[PDB]
């Protein structure tokens, strides 16, 4: 299972922000034109209109994926080995052949 | 996305980590500082729910299906042209017997 | 490296979708991540506060930290007799530490972590499906005394084990209207007493600045027009979406996540012993089931029909 | 919350007692998606609700 | 077993019950004082 990981928003917003190209697995990013955004503290910033959010989402392994996961294995023509008891006269053998 | 096999790395602890979930971040319409999104559901998740019956359940010739290798034990089929060169000393005379 | 110390860390407030009046706000026990991988029925929870820690970050286990309302950006203490967990009904408390709690909850559509009383009595509610599960072939309301052993893994109650780690970054500005007057028709910086305080403002001209006291500032008409956040802010705090980031959002540190997924012993129940009556080539089972049993057949040659089903009644 | 019934109750004093009736409560949403509580993101519509 | 009349007497009051309700006793698996048993359910609820 995957963790979506939704970093700190972004607003250099009074401006404009570019979008990068990161390696984090599923890297989604998007600039939004005009926001103002609002937090408990009123607005965030002063220029009106020339707000710009940057939105980042990539993902990640869930913490509890060291217990619950899958293996992919591609298995290739299969050996046989055999445990046999010979027993000849009065003597026994345990032996292991291919 | 939304299949097994989504999110894929070499092993759990890797920092090369590929996924494909598809992520759509959507343009935010409330005030307050908020990121939407959408994504499709967990492949792990939808092939857990679909996976079937297992090997250990659905093998032939009442195989036993063992990880750790993995192994298919005490499987009845076929014939084994064994091959014995016994040692000398236990056949015995004709005579003593 | 994984730090324990929580002095340098801070809780924040977030955004809840359902507080206690149904409608969003801002509060300061937002849940952030719920996780149910445990065979017992527990789930691990996230939430904006600080659990089994003073004001100071100091631990103490009867107290929780959180992010005050007031507009003098300060961190309250509270004890966590008032800390309360619901599904669909109460949910019973098996830990915490920082900013997780475990909880033994029973099925439902929604998870609710709760300040019960006191000043900061509020609620958030998330939509989680919490379902019944259990381990083996054979379903169970709750474990049985007799049965047989197998493999489960459940989340550790202790809180020193750990199952990863979450990123600490540094705290974003935290813009407060408070700190602008608008006298007359020119804006006034003013600040929560003697605290730094530092504005960006518009004012024709981008004009950045720190301040201790009250400041007239610069050609400003309007309050709307510049915005004011304090200096001191210095403490961790997650990476969480409701909160602006920093210009240096750099990995500052990491906590761990408590309550490791580690593998136990589980009770399992055994089903009535099926009655087998024997024909020509053939058997008939005779299946006591009162909860659904799974039966499962094949047979030893190369075809190997493999019947599967879940069996309940007589 | 959804039920089959309803009760007003006098939960403490000389008079406490109760009423129950038998009402149909069920779950309601606006729109042609099913949720629990409405979402912070999402398109505004036109729905009726009393007045408090 | 698991059918109508697995209890059967010739009144409510009598001390000659007779009946066959597959009763299988089990080893004990636990430390403390146990005996676990299995049963067919009720004849008379399943025929209810």
């Amino acid at each position: 299972k995957f963790h979506t990981v939704i970093p700190s928003p972004q607003v250099k917003c009074c401006g404009s922000l570019e979008c990068k190209a990161s390696s984090k697995a599923d890297y989604t990013c998007r600039v939004f034109g005009g926001v103002y955004p609002f937090m408990w503290g009123g607005a965030q910033c002063f220029c009106d209109s020339e707000n710009t959010q940057l939105s980042e989402a990539y993902v990640e392994f869930a913490p509890d994926c060291t217990i619950d996961h899958a293996v992919a294995l591609k298995v290739h023509t299969a050996a046989l080995k055999v445990g046999l008891r010979i027993v000849y006269g009065n003597t026994t053998a345990h032996l292991d052949t291919f | 996305p939304g299949a097994f096999g989504d999110i894929q790395a070499s092993s759990l602890y890797a920092t090369d980590i590929v996924a494909r979930t598809d992520i759509r971040l959507l343009k935010p319409s409330v005030k307050n500082i908020h990121v939407p999104y959408t994504q499709a559901v967990s492949g792990y998740e939808m092939w857990k729910n679909n996976s079937g019956r297992p090997l250990q359940e659905t093998a032939p010739f009442g195989c036993k299906i063992e990880v750790e290798p993995l192994r298919a034990s005490n499987c009845a089929y076929g014939h084994i042209p064994i091959s014995i060169d016994i040692p000398d000393a236990a056949f015995v005379r004709s005579s003593e017997s | 490296s994984i730090t324990d110390d929580f002095t340098l860390t801070s809780p924040y407030l977030g955004f809840c979708p359902y507080c206690r009046h149904s409608a969003p706000c801002f509060s300061p026990i937002k849940i952030e991540n719920v996780w149910d991988e445990s065979d017992d029925g527990s789930i691990r929870i996230q939430v904006s506060a600080q659990f089994g820690y003073n004001q100071a970050g100091t631990a103490d286990v009867t107290k929780f930290r959180y992010m005050s309302y007031d507009h003098d950006h300060d961190i309250k203490e509270d004890s966590m007799e008032k800390i309360a967990i619901s599904t669909s009904g109460p949910c019973r408390r098996l830990g915490h530490k920082g900013y997780f709690l475990l909880a033994q909850c029973p099925p439902g559509d929604s998870v609710t972590v709760s300040i019960t009383s006191g000043a900061s009595e509020n609620s958030c509610t998330v939509e989680k499906k919490i379902r019944r599960k259990f381990v083996g072939r054979e379903e169970y309301l709750f474990p049985p005394v007799h049965g047989k052993l197998l493999k489960c893994h459940i989340y550790d109650h202790l809180k020193e084990t750990s199952a990863g780690y979450i990123t600490m970054h540094r705290p974003g500005p935290h813009a407060y209207k408070s700190y602008l007057k608008e006298a007359s028709g020119e804006v006034y910086i003013k600040p929560p007493s003697g605290k730094n305080v530092t504005y960006e403002c518009k004012c024709g001209d981008y004009s950045t600045g720190i301040v201790s006291t009250q400041t007239k500032m610069n050609g400003c008409t309007k309050a709307r027009q510049c915005i004011a956040y304090t200096r001191d802010q210095t403490k961790w705090v997650f990476n969480s979406p409701d909160l602006i980031r920093h210009t240096d959002h750099s990995v500052q540190g990491k906590l761990h996540i408590p309550f490791r997924l580690t593998p136990t012993v589980c009770r399992v129940p055994l089903a009535h012993t099926p009655t087998v009556t024997k024909w020509f080539k053939g058997i008939t089972l005779h299946l006591t089931a009162t909860r659904p049993t799974l039966l499962t057949t094949r047979k030893l040659g190369l075809r190997a029909d493999a019947t599967a089903e879940w069996i309940t009644g007589t």
